[PDB]
């Protein structure tokens, strides 16, 4: 706990004014979509 | 772009023809003009032609003070001009006879007309903030109170 | 002549300025919109719930 | 186009410093119209009047920018300088003809 | 030059008062930010601003 | 105020599938040597 504690005027600069948050996650919008793995086929002959 | 300037003054009389025509002829401007006209008789291929290039690169000198003209392409033009007007005067001194008092009065010529061509270039090179010189370092400007060891 | 004309332009111009002041009382005010960042214990306050993106429920 | 106006950096104001400045922004906008009405200051008169002589013909000779004429009468008060340049040379030609 | 002299005097009233016709924009209004560009903010790959380019933000 | 800011601008996206692909300064790199003052040795 006592690293908590500490917090300091030099620490302005990594902690003061929270700006971001750890502990909370966020999430981009997000879409409904689905993905299906289909065969295409050649034109012509498959050989070397 | 023309423009036909109508002088509107009636002294009396208003049964007026209209002039419904196009007659619009472009000025000179008077600016950067070459040294020495005397070889106008003993050279007009070449005196004609640099004044002909010296007229286009005035004209591309007064556009400069329209800020859409701002860019590179403004300055390389008259570059490529400036080397037209002086390609023409150096053809005279390559064709002078070997009489050293015309080639320091053609030199005058060359040097002092490139001096106002340059001048003037480097005014809006300087103006657009665009520090170009592809002319590589002509000797006529920049250079005062001193010479090279390299002269006539 | 001088007098009429110069009466004529004071009323016009009466006319005119009543008028125009009349308008730029009655004029849209154009509106520029300036964003700003939620504060933090306001933006998690506020944050939208998973059920947000539940398009894949 | 640039009705949008964003400031990313996470400032942390609350609900009370936005009201606060946006109390204060309408205060120095309204302030700079006021600068521009009929409340005017001689100093801000002379000013005018010497943007205007300077800019008339620089928009004019197409130097800054495109601009229309429209906008090249109004753009910067420039029509105030214009106004207070032709009341002073109307107050000193009457007052010369007489 | 008298009568082009005081219709320079009505022009001149005319202009220096009809001045509030044109003008910067007025009221400003103070909205907080769509979700996803906030979100996008408070996270992890953001760079620094440049105070212009009219940044592309989800509706 | 105005500290770091941007103007800004409504387009509806795609939610998803699209590279976004944000616009950056005009740098370049170069490998420069520097030269030492003094011996440089064990």
């Amino acid at each position: 706990i006592s690293q908590l504690v500490s917090y300091g005027a030099q620490d302005v600069y990594l902690t003061g004014n929270p700006q971001i948050t750890f502990f909370k996650a966020v999430y981009r919008r997000y879409t409904n979509f689905a993905m299906e793995s289909i065969q295409q086929t050649f034109d012509g002959t498959t050989d070397f | 772009w023309l423009f036909f300037f109508a002088l509107a003054v009636i002294y009396m009389i208003y049964k007026r023809d209209v002039f419904k025509k196009i007659a619009v002829n472009l000025k000179m401007n008077g600016v950067s003009i070459p040294f020495v006209d005397k070889y106008s008789k003993q050279y007009p291929t070449y005196t004609k032609n640099a004044l002909f290039h010296v007229t286009r690169f005035n004209n591309a000198y007064q556009k400069t003070f329209e800020y859409k003209n701002i860019s590179i392409d403004t300055i390389n033009n008259l570059f490529s001009i400036r080397d037209d007007v002086l390609y023409n005067i150096s053809e005279i001194k390559l064709r002078l006879p070997n009489d050293l008092t015309q080639e320091k009065e053609i030199n005058y010529m060359y040097e002092k007309t490139d001096q106002r061509l340059m001048e003037y270039i480097t005014d809006v090179k300087s103006r657009f903030h665009i520090n170009i010189y592809p002319g590589t370092m002509s000797s006529a400007f920049e250079a005062r109170n001193y010479r090279a060891s390299n002269d006539i | 002549g001088a007098f009429t004309s110069f009466v004529l332009m004071l009323l016009f111009t009466g006319i005119i300025l009543i008028a125009t002041n009349e308008l730029t009382y009655n004029r849209p005010r154009e509106i520029q919109y300036r964003y700003l960042p939620r504060d933090l214990d306001s933006f998690i306050r506020t944050q939208e719930m998973p059920s947000a993106i539940f398009s894949s429920m | 186009d640039n009705v949008g106006s964003l400031e990313l950096n996470n400032l942390s104001t609350a609900e009370d410093v936005a009201t606060l400045q946006n109390q204060l922004n309408k205060l120095a906008e309204e302030k700079h119209k006021r600068s521009t009405w009929k409340g005017l200051t001689f100093r801000i008169a002379v000013q005018d009047m010497w943007e205007a002589l300077t800019g008339i013909p620089t928009d004019i000779y197409q130097n800054s920018g495109r601009v229309s004429l429209k906008e090249l009468l109004t753009r910067d008060d420039r029509l105030r300088g214009l106004g207070l340049i032709f009341f002073l040379v109307a107050v000193v030609s009457i007052f010369f003809l007489a």
